[PDB]
């Protein structure tokens, strides 16, 4: 029954149950590696393992880098217990999370933010190796700590940055948490009314918009339900650009620019 | 590669590949 974590210099109240071996569970307290991820009893063993670990990111390639802002590709595979210490900690704020231990089949992409002592954890997210259903995201977190300041709609938008490199369209993997779908609404809305400002024609192919934003055409039509842009006139569908949700974009849009919270795809370095 | 949505009381069919027309708010 853990409820509180020591992360860095953050102490965290935990969400959910995640089943950390039963000695740590029920001290209610795990003092956590920011860099390795270990979990250890006590602030002075955590003092200890600080000054003997090398590690000052998080294992894997650096595939994204402007600035701070790191995101490394880490291999189930080649770092198990990197990975299921970090499926543990991400079980603590995921109601959904199935899967801690078998991570040999999965990547993560892990977010940092960096300043003179390392590279310290934002958020990740899951990704299958291999997708029977074409998923781009299994599991996705943004910290608490760094919760509704932009990082998350990064991650989501570089799970699709991934997509249209590889040519494929994505989609989270079903079911989407609370948060999951309000973050993926938020982002769905900016890319699909970037694409409608940007776009001169006087059609498109839900197909077409899918193409170019890796977003699955379920998602899009889903998305212009949403925001009530489509409509039936004269026996066709038609997309109704609504001049409110145009204004209120270009809004939100000029703030974007002095946010620096932004994937640049220029900043990847990535095969698949 | 059809799909299903409730539009103002109606219910409808669309498809991802045909070309749907962009309006600006009209009549
Ligand atoms: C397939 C899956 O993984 S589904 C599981 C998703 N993961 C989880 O639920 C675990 C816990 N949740 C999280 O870690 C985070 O909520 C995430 C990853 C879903 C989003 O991360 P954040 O860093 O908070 O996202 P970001 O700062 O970019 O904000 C995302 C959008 O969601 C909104 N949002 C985020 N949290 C909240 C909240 N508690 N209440 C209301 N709105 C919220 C933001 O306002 C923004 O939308 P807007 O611009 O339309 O207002
Ligand atoms: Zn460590």
């Amino acid at each position: 029954m853990i409820k509180t974590i020591a992360f860095g210099r953050y102490e965290l109240d935990t969400w959910y149950h995640s089943p950390y071996p039963e000695e740590y569970a029920r001290l209610g307290r795990l003092y956590m590696c920011e860099f390795c991820l270990k979990y250890m009893k006590s602030q002075t063993i955590l003092r200890r393992h600080m000054a003997k670990c090398v590690w000052k990111h998080p294992p894997g390639d650096e595939i994204y880098r402007k600035g701070s802002i790191s995101v490394f590709e880490v291999d189930g595979k080649k770092n198990k217990i990197y990975c299921q210490n970090l499926c543990l900690l991400a079980k603590l704020f995921l109601d959904h999370k199935t899967l801690y231990y078998d991570v040999e089949p999965f990547l993560f992409y892990v977010m940092t933010e960096a300043d003179n002592t390392g590279c310290h954890l934002i958020g990740y997210f899951s990704k299958e190796k291999n997708s029977f259903l074409n998923y781009n995201v299994s599991c996705i977190l943004t910290m608490p700590q760094y919760m509704r300041q932009g990082y998350g709609k990064m991650l989501i938008d570089f799970s699709y940055l991934l997509s249209k490199v590889e040519e494929k369209v994505g989609s989270p993997e079903r079911p989407l948490s609370d948060l999951g779908l309000i973050s993926y609404r938020s982002y769905w809305k900016e890319v699909l009314l970037r694409y409608l400002h940007n776009f001169q024609g006087k059609e498109i192919s839900i197909k077409e918009i899918s193409q170019e934003t890796a977003v699955n055409p379920v998602d899009i039509v889903s998305t212009l339900q949403a925001l009530q842009m489509l409509k039936y006139w004269k026996g066709k569908h038609l997309v109704l650009k609504r001049q409110d949700l145009i204004d209120e974009w270009i809004a939100k849009e000029a703030k974007r620019s002095n946010s620096n919270k932004t994937m640049d795809p220029s900043c990847l370095k990535w095969t698949p | 590669g059809m799909v299903e949505i409730e539009i103002e009381g109606r219910l409808h069919r669309i498809s991802i590949f045909d070309p749907l027309e962009i309006i600006l708010e009209d009549d």
